[PDB]
């Protein structure tokens, strides 16, 4: 079980750690976030009181390092960073818990949740998509764009998921444009799977990402690239019959976390009724088109 | 975006564009089999792709034998549609090439995107306006040619003969339009008022009568008013 220390707390600040949350007060005499569970990414997340606009955070992993939290007047956020010094930090959270100043990452026993949400999220992709190499975490924000939102406007601070579009000559073969348009599993099949993810794993680990960031920062183009990637696969009339099973499972526990009342902006009424309703794999997401019946009816 | 009442005079401007109608592509007959269902035979259709400002017709003639063991056939017409549209293109010098095409129905949008992916500068555009190009097989020379194919064909025409000599391409399109609009209304009477004096005569190579520019007057008037009474002839007023 891992620690993420916070040097203090001197603004106020409502703290996200997973899909938990809990309120500090201006200067509350808080150092951080113990028990983390080991072998999972981790997001610990952000959202001042006083500006609720961007909420912000970082991608972490803390078998890759001991790594901490320290507020930044300047630039005016809280900020990771990696402590090398490794006697240094075992000392600091060690004085830290035996004076009770951390909050407990607060698993319930039965509870897959996180598992089920980031099972196929590594670090090492994450690190891809979000590109500051000097740095073993990653930030996202509200804010930060998708490499195809530019397209249509810094790159260092963008989100380099792969582009998806279902109007591009890489969907499209030449002399199969109906074929190709009307049935997507050359493009998810070869152009995605086989050329550019290499295996499932890999394509449910960056959906299951851009979701996250959606939902944890509101990042609109996430938004977009998570329905992008479920109607691809929903769109295509031969998918493996393992990956529909886990399709379904994914979108199952994504449906569940989902706080209630940000359905009307997180949920696309258009993909998510074609999906279940019209695609050629309507009837193969048996979990997820039970949940969303009985938790968003009027989306649908 | 959409073309509209509003940007009507772009369509006579200089940069070249088509129009482009598919409601002849896929065209049927409904009958009863003998065991008292109901089958449908098609019969040879044609797509209408339109220079609206030189007047240049290509009619691509869709010979019943495309649909043979094919299914879906009016989502099919579509991309039939947009392949021969796109092929069109291909075929002419990057000069001739159109720098937009008109599609007369939302529904060819995405086909004639996709089979011009090729073409990212040539613009793909929806209308509003009520255009009445499925009334060109009321044209007898038109629905002749499409008739007898025999195999696929492309046929050439000019369809407004040679008023471009007299008028303009605004006037010789707002003359075809309301032409193309009598004819879609009331098919016979539109065509009594087109041949009823016999000494005006069609030319070999002309698909409309040889009026005198008096004679448009007159004959544009009695295509308003057939319109005009069946504004309520129908809708009773
Ligand atoms: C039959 C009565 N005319 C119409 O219905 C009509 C339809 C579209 C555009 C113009 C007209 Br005048």
């Amino acid at each position: 079980m891992n620690t993420v220390p916070f040097t203090s707390a001197p603004i106020e600040v409502t703290i996200g750690i997973d899909q938990y949350s809990f309120n500090v007060k201006e200067n509350q005499p808080f150092h951080g976030i113990k028990d983390i569970p080991i072998g999972h990414v981790h997001v610990i997340h952000f959202q001042h009181a006083d500006n609720s606009s961007m909420r912000y955070g970082y991608w972490f992993d803390c078998r890759m390092g001991n790594f901490y939290i320290q507020y930044d007047p300047k630039d005016g956020l809280y900020k990771m960073m990696e402590e090398r010094d490794g006697a240094k930090f075992e000392n600091i959270v060690h004085n830290f818990k035996e004076r009770q100043m951390m909050v407990s990452y607060p698993k319930i026993d039965e509870d897959d949740t996180w598992y089920n949400l980031t099972e196929f999220v590594q670090m090492d992709k994450i690190r891809k998509i979000v590109r500051k190499d000097e740095n073993q975490f990653s930030y996202v924000d509200s804010s930060m764009t998708t490499v195809q939102e530019n397209e249509l406007s810094d790159p260092a601070h963008s989100l380099n998921y792969t582009v998806i579009n279902f109007k591009s000559r890489e969907a499209i073969r030449p002399g199969h444009e109906m074929e190709d348009f009307l049935d997507k599993s050359y493009y998810l099949n070869t152009v995605m799977l086989q050329g550019i993810f290499k295996n499932s794993s890999n394509y449910f680990g960056e959906l299951q990402f851009a979701f996250l960031n959606a939902m944890f920062f509101g990042n609109y183009g996430s938004s977009l690239q998570w329905h992008a990637m479920i109607e691809l696969i929903c769109s295509s009339a031969t998918v493996p019959k393992h990956m529909l099973d886990k399709l379904d499972e994914i979108l199952y526990y994504q449906i569940k976390t989902l706080p209630e009342q940000y359905s009307d902006i997180l949920l696309n009424e258009r993909v998510w009724n074609i999906c279940l309703y019209s695609s050629f794999q309507k009837n193969s997401l048996h979990n997820t088109e039970k949940i969303m019946e009985n938790k968003y009816p009027e989306l649908l | 975006g959409a073309m509209n009442s509003s940007n009507y005079a772009e369509l006579f401007n200089n940069d070249i564009k088509l129009f482009v109608d598919d409601t002849n592509v896929y065209r049927v007959t409904v009958h009863k089999t003998f065991e008292g269902n109901v089958a449908t035979k098609a019969i040879n259709g044609c797509i209408f792709t339109l220079n609206p400002k030189t007047g240049h017709l290509f009619l691509k003639i869709i010979h019943t034998s495309v649909w043979a063991g094919q299914k879906r056939l009016s989502q099919l017409a579509k991309w039939k549609t947009a392949e021969e549209v796109s092929a069109l293109v291909r075929s002419l010098p990057k000069e001739e090439q159109p720098k937009q095409i008109i599609v007369t129905r939302k529904a060819m949008l995405d086909p004639l995107e996709v089979h011009m992916l090729d073409f990212p500068n040539i613009a793909i555009r929806p209308t509003e306006l009520r255009l009445p190009f499925s009334a060109a097989m009321s044209i007898d020379k038109l629905s002749d040619v499409v008739m007898k194919a025999t195999e696929p064909q492309m046929v050439l025409f000019n369809i407004y003969d040679d008023w471009l000599d007299r008028i303009s391409s605004y006037t010789a399109f707002s003359r075809l339009t309301l032409l193309l609009r009598a004819l879609k209304t009331n098919e016979e009477s539109a065509k009594m008022i087109l041949l009823s004096d016999p000494t005006i005569t069609i030319k070999s190579y002309h698909l409309w009568p040889s009026f005198t520019d008096e004679q448009w007057i007159t004959i544009e008037s009695q295509m308003r008013d057939l319109i005009l009474t069946e504004y309520g002839r129908k809708y009773n007023v």
